[PDB]
């Protein structure tokens, strides 16, 4: 039942089932006529800029708000960067210092398992913004 | 919880230890006239609780093991927590002689804690939604089901 | 079935085996002759 | 004077009853030998004596 797994799970069931390609099957038909084209005000080149649907960017914004980003490279982590909490997990860490090296292989385990560590007294409040610093 | 008082032992509550199912109340008090309302299979007005040693807890019911079948919950008071009701499962029967009998329990968290918890922002995977605008339009909701 | 309801009159351990058994698959036999699925079994 | 005693599970004799100690939910405490350091611990179950 650890933090890790439970957001491997989570990562499954809102698993991209498919990307979203933006090529219009109507391209084909775009360009040959010349008086359709320029009489309809098409000149030139335009810039589209598109972005995710407002259900999904909510959904994603609030997994990533909680999680973090993947990572996937090898560095020391980010332990206290945000206000109010950070979630980290590892793979096979190292953790040195002047422990029993029972203890201290413990906490490597608490790590790779994945943890929330808090900085603020209200702990659980997710609503906060959690910004840097 | 060590001791009782005003003790209830309850017939015909449907949820048992599966917790997939539970009746979900507004107030404190709806809590209590809903289980108050039941047929009382049992009550005393002070119990004190000596299953405690490995854990079974339980009760001392001074009814035989027939007539005692219909037995499904107890609710009970305690001195410490004030008039707060304590809502508990009736896990097993077992035998003490032919004429009074051992009823055991365990403490409902749901029941018993249910308004006492806070519910924070947590990862949802399955929940009813609001199926309609005002408009008699369709709520928007494109998740992939990944249903044929 | 999956994760199936069943209600009735009876004590919830019970109640909760009788509804894992239909969770589990099972075969209602009509006539006296089980196992012999050579039959029909058309309907009524 | 701990005596959870076995490996695996440590205890305290706390004199008073078990109804009382459900709040409880962690432990503090200094040793001697190792000066001025606090030990942080779990509550992580409550055994019935007497």
């Amino acid at each position: 039942s650890t933090a890790g797994n439970a957001v491997l799970q989570m990562q499954a069931m809102q698993a991209k089932q498919a990307d979203i390609a933006n090529i219009p099957p109507q391209l084909t038909k775009m360009g040959g006529n010349t008086a359709f084209d320029y009489g309809n005000g098409y000149r030139g080149v335009y810039v589209i800029k598109k972005q995710l649907k407002a259900e999904y960017r909510r959904s994603l914004s609030s997994f990533f708000h909680k999680y973090g980003y993947k990572i996937n490279r090898v560095k020391k982590p980010n332990l206290r960067t945000r206000k109010a909490f950070n979630y980290v997990q590892t793979k096979d860490c190292f953790i040195s210092g002047d422990i029993n090296n029972n203890d201290l292989q413990e906490i490597r385990t608490i790590f790779d398992n994945g943890i929330t560590l808090w900085h603020t007294d209200n702990i659980g409040n997710y609503s906060v913004e959690n910004e840097l610093r | 919880p060590l001791s009782g008082t005003n003790v209830r032992i309850l017939a015909d509550v449907p949820f048992s230890n599966d917790y997939k199912n539970t009746r979900w109340f507004t107030s404190s008090s709806n809590q209590y006239n809903w289980f108050n309302s039941k047929s009382r299979v049992y009550e005393m007005s002070k119990v004190t609780f000596m299953g405690f040693r490995e854990n079974k807890p339980y009760v001392s019911v001074s009814l035989p093991i027939d007539k005692l079948y219909s037995a499904s919950y107890i609710m009970f008071q305690n001195a410490d927590y004030g008039n707060k009701w304590f809502y508990a499962f009736v896990t097993e029967l077992e035998f003490k002689n032919s004429a009074v009998t051992y009823v055991h329990f365990e403490i409902d968290v749901l029941q018993t804690w249910m308004f006492d918890i806070k519910f924070q922002e947590s990862f949802i995977v399955r929940e009813h939604v609001k199926l309609w605008n005002d408009d008699g339009t369709p709520t928007i909701n494109t998740i992939d089901e990944g249903l044929s």
